[PDB]
RNA sequence: CAAUUUU
RNA sequence: GGUGAAAUUCUUGGAUUUAUUGAAGACUAACUACUGCGAAAGCAUUUGCCAAGGACGUUUUCAUUAAUCAAGAACGAAAGUUAGGGGAUCGAAGAUGAUCAGAUACCGUCGUAGUCUUAACCAUAAACUAUGCCGACUAGGGAUCGGGUGGUGUUUAUGACCCACUCGGCACCUUACGAGAAAUCAAAGUCUUUGGGUUCUGGGGGGAGUAUGGUCGCAAGGCUGAAACUUAAAGGAAUU
């Protein structure tokens, strides 16, 4: 306060400021490369939720809906994407 | 309920309205789940009952009224009995079993 | 019968003594409760729609459920015509002077 | 258009009976004249023909109801205040 | 002027709450407005209770108690009810003594 | 007084006022 | 090993009322109240006036078998006072000395789930 | 005038069988004289009696009982149950500030031709390491626990006729099951059932009261 | 428990 | 009973109290909070249906569609009106015992209209947070409701709770930074260093929300609304 640098903030103050707060805005989301465990491929899904995900041959859950972020609910793989 | 169910069958699958088209479409079989609104009366309910007793098909005794079930199909009209031949995209098989 | 009724109900066309044929409460929307109910000394106890207390016997038969036609008064007679046409299918009642004239 | 703004019904009676006597048939007048909706047939074809009785046109069925109107506020309370007491003698 | 900074009694960002009866004087008040009392810990209390276990068969270990919620209004409170101390700056304590 | 009470002296003396304005018309 | 009794010790302001009924509930035994003692009309609500009522309540019990009790108090009831008034605690000592044998002290005052508004008015009663 | 107290005589209270003691009260009614004979015109009364005396155990303090007279033998008599309640001190001492209140009323119809309303009360306590001293619920877990606390007192049904009900009311057996039924939301608090009124009575039962006797 | 006036 | 004290009022024909069944209408306890929803009224028994909404999330879409509004409308506690159902409890008028020098008041026992519910009316109140609506900045704190993120957390495999956040909501303390006549205020600040946008209302007190005209109402009345004339004080906030 009474002096300071908004150019070079703290790198680890994103948690203290909002999603939609901060100088550049910048969005939170990411992108989970989830597989289920009957089949073979790599799909991406959004790391949050809406209308529930499919499969190829076997086509029951990779993620769930709910009002944060989703559920794999098996255990599968999630580099980045 | 079902009156979401109903209305994604009549976008999608075939069904006859009205009391003569649905005992027509009853002399093969080829009728599923005949849905019965209340007040309808104990004339014809009680032997279209008969009929499907012997056709073998389901009955959904839809306890809202005669005139209520003209809206649940969308109609802009008073409907008393409906009849699903064909659920090509359905899911009424076995919730109402 | 009233011995067959549970008591608070809405009984009519009651009896007075079984047998009777028909004799409390048949106007136009009128209805009587049965208040309690006396095992011992074989009677019931209605009250009628005067608003009066009774006792009365526990075979008197009775229908359930007030007399169609209720509430006839609300409308005004509003002439003296179907003032004079619901009484001359009645009696000669009608037109009453008065006795100081 | 709007023939007459406030007398409805009971402007065949012209000038005469008064004022606050004809408004008490008119929100009484009307009630007797409409169609009700008949809870047999499935329709609205309900008509008096005299003090209780309510025919239908379409199956032809008369509900000996209410004096001016098909139910009373009386028998409102009285089908329902033994329905409440219809399943004590059950359970 | 304005002498509470709670005008009302908890009653912000809400409106028109409910009414409540008195204990004494009867009348009704606002439920969140005037008073609320309690403080007590036993009652069959030393008119020898010490005397009543050998006044009594099987000493019933206990001596039960009663609890009552009572709601005083305000001009019973001053009467009743000891304040003993409100200066212009002990109306501002949230204290049991 | 109050408020309260010469409001009342005024709209019930008013129902004097307002017929004797239908007496003489 | 010996008889009970049901006291139901009423208890108002304006009066106090103590008798004494049988186990079953419906049998009443010698009702005593405090107006029928004292010959002043304010004493109805006095701790000594309901003193000695439980003397001749105990002797009327102990004079026809009644041993022990099972007390309850009451207070007013319904939507009145809810609290007993002054004759309470002078009565159940006055009792405990006389022979007499206590289990399970209860109270028997029904307070309502709230309704039927009291009297006064809603401005209340003036003192 | 006449001193009528020495014109009836002393009786006696007997309690069914699901129980141990039953020399419960000592009633008094009258000589049954014809004119009036009180044999079996007494028939009506009941008696409100506490635990501690009826099961020894007096840690059983309140839920208190109350006991309905049928019929009589010879200066003796057999009674049959009439409801379980609880008291007016422990359902005030119970209801602590800072908490809430549930209840289940379901009109429960018996395996025989009864009908009884039995109730229930829940509270909401600390889970300790708590720093939150209001420990409410959701006011969607008052709704969620009320959907099994409904529903586990509805397996009363498919047996238990009223002495195996006493059987299961008495050791406190149904509110062990709350405990180990609101692991969803809640593992324990008094869980108790406060009352069970019945409004269905059928007959005399002649033969199905006797047979608690000794 | 009840209390009126002081040009 | 009944109050300070008593008296009207029922009662040995059985009152008061006691237990048992019942009815009927009214209300929703204790839980209940410096807490929730609603546009303001208002809103606390469950259960089921009907539609609707606030917040929080999203890397969904549309592309300025927006703020406040003359005219005109929707809703609008209590009392009141019409016509019915019901009128248990309380209870304007009314009777009637106290009280008084005077009491058709306070105090006391009863009691009508009403309190409730249907179909319409009425459209005002301390409808108060007496301190418009939208938009942005300016000190710190601590606690709570709802939503979401991370804890190598505790407890019983989620759930509940603990810890650090952050969004929105009801508020609360501290200090005067600022402001004001002062009370006091995180808005009543960012104003004589005078301008973000935009509705309504006021000009000394009375006369007076009256008269008159219009207009709505079934009516009580509501909205619009003056003046002749008469006075130097009404008035606010704190000190003795
Ligand atoms: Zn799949
Ligand atoms: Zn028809
Ligand atoms: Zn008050």
């Amino acid at each position: 306060v009474l002096v300071q640098d908004l150019l070079h903030p703290t790198a680890a103050s994103e948690a203290r400021k909002h999603k939609l707060k901060t100088l550049v805005q910048g969005p939170r989301s990411y992108f989970l490369d989830v597989k289920c465990p009957g089949c073979l491929n790599i799909t991406t899904v959004f790391s949050h939720a809406q209308t529930a995900v499919t499969c190829e041959s076997c086509s029951t859950i990779l993620c769930t809906p709910t009002g944060g972020k989703a559920k794999l609910s098996e255990g599968t793989s999630f580099r980045r994407k | 309920s079902i009156n979401q169910k109903l209305a994604l069958v009549i976008k999608s699958g075939k069904y006859t309205l009205g009391y003569k088209s649905t005992v027509k479409s009853l002399r093969q079989g080829k009728s599923k789940l005949i849905i019965i609104a209340a007040n309808t009366p104990v004339l014809r309910k009680s032997e279209l009952e008969y009929y499907a007793m012997l056709s073998k098909t389901k009955v959904y005794y839809f306890q809202g009224g005669n005139n209520e079930l003209g809206t649940a199909v969308g109609k802009l009209f008073r409907v008393g009995v409906v009849s699903i031949l064909e659920a090509g995209d359905s899911d009424i098989l076995t919730t109402l079993a | 019968p009233l011995g067959s009724v549970p008591e608070g109900t809405i009984v009519s066309n009651v009896e007075e003594k079984p047998g009777d044929r028909g004799a409390l409460a048949r106007a136009s929307g009128n209805y009587v409760i049965i208040i309690g109910h006396n095992p011992d000394e074989n009677k019931t106890r209605v009250r009628l729609p005067s608003g009066a207390k009774k006792v009365i016997s526990s075979d008197a038969r009775g229908v359930i459920g007030v007399i169609a036609g209720g509430g006839r008064v609300d409308k005004p007679l509003l002439k003296a015509g179907r003032a004079f046409h619901k009484y001359r299918l009645k009696r000669n009642s009608w037109p009453k002077t008065r006795g100081v004239a | 258009a709007k023939r007459t703004k406030k007398v409805g019904i009971t402007g065949k009676y012209g000038v005469r009976y008064g004022s606050s006597l004809r408004r008490q048939v008119k929100k009484l007048e009307i009630q007797q004249h409409a169609r009700y909706d008949c809870s047999f047939c499935g329709k609205k074809t309900v008509k008096r023909g005299a003090a209780g009785i309510w025919t239908c046109s379409c199956c032809k069925k008369t509900v000996a109801g209410g004096a001016y109107t098909v139910s009373t506020a009386a028998a409102a309370t009285v089908r329902s205040t033994i329905r409440r007491l219809r399943e004590m003698v059950e359970a | 002027p304005k002498k509470r900074a709670s005008n009302g009694r908890n009653k912000k960002g809400r409106g028109h709450v409910k009414p409540v009866r008195c204990v004494n004087c009867s009348k009704s008040i606002p439920k969140d407005k005037a008073i609320k009392r309690m403080a007590i810990r036993n009652i069959v209390e030393a008119a020898a209770v010490r005397d009543l276990s050998e006044a009594s068969v099987y000493p019933e270990y206990a001596l039960p108690k009663t609890y009552n919620k009572l709601h005083y209004c305000v001009s019973c409170a001053i009467h009743a009810r000891i304040v003993r101390v409100r200066s212009r700056e002990d109306r501002k304590n949230r204290a049991p003594p | 007084m109050r408020a309260k009470w010469r409001k009342k002296r005024t709209r019930r003396l008013k129902r004097k006022r307002r017929k004797v304005r239908a007496r003489s018309k | 090993s010996q008889v009970f009794g049901v006291a139901r010790i009423y208890a108002s302001f304006n009066d106090t009322f103590v008798h004494v009924t049988d186990l079953s509930g419906k049998e009443t035994i010698a009702r005593v109240t405090g107006g029928m003692k004292v010959k002043a009309d304010r004493d109805e609500s006095s701790p000594y006036a309901a003193m000695l009522a439980a003397q001749d309540v105990a002797a009327k019990c102990k004079e026809v078998g009644i041993t022990a009790v099972h007390v309850k108090i009451r207070a007013t009831g319904g939507t009145r006072t809810k609290t007993p008034g002054p004759g309470g605690q002078a009565a159940l000592r006055a009792l405990a000395r006389s022979g007499l044998r206590i289990g399970r002290i209860e109270d028997v005052t029904p307070v309502p789930s709230d309704s039927t508004r009291k009297k006064g008015g809603r401005r209340g009663r003036r003192l | 005038v006449v001193d009528p107290f020495t014109r009836k005589e002393w009786f006696d209270i007997k309690a069914p069988s699901t129980f141990e003691n039953r020399n419960v009260g000592k009633t008094l009614v009258n000589k049954s004289t014809g004119l009036k004979s009180a044999s079996d015109a007494l028939k009506g009364r009941v008696v409100e009696v506490c635990l501690a005396d009826l099961q020894g155990s007096e840690d059983h303090s309140f839920r208190k009982i109350k006991l309905r007279v049928d019929e009589v033998q010879g200066k003796n008599l057999l009674t049959n149950f009439h409801g379980m309640d609880f008291t007016t001190d422990k359902l005030r001492s119970m209801v602590r500030k800072w908490q809430t209140l549930i209840e289940a009323n379901v009109t429960v119809k018996t395996s025989d031709d009864y009908v009884l309303r039995i109730f229930a009360i829940a509270f909401t306590r600390k889970q300790a390491n708590q720093v939150k001293r209001h420990s409410y619920a959701q006011s969607s877990h008052i709704r969620a626990i009320r959907k099994v606390i409904s529903e586990i007192l509805t397996k009363e049904v498919q047996g238990s006729t009223l002495a195996q009900l006493t059987s299961k009311l008495i050791p406190e057996v149904i509110n062990k099951e709350i405990e180990n039924a609101t692991k969803d939301i809640f593992p324990l608090q008094n869980i108790h059932v406060r009352k069970v009124k019945l409004l269905k009575q059928p007959k005399f039962d002649v033969g199905a009261l006797m047979a608690l006797h000794g």
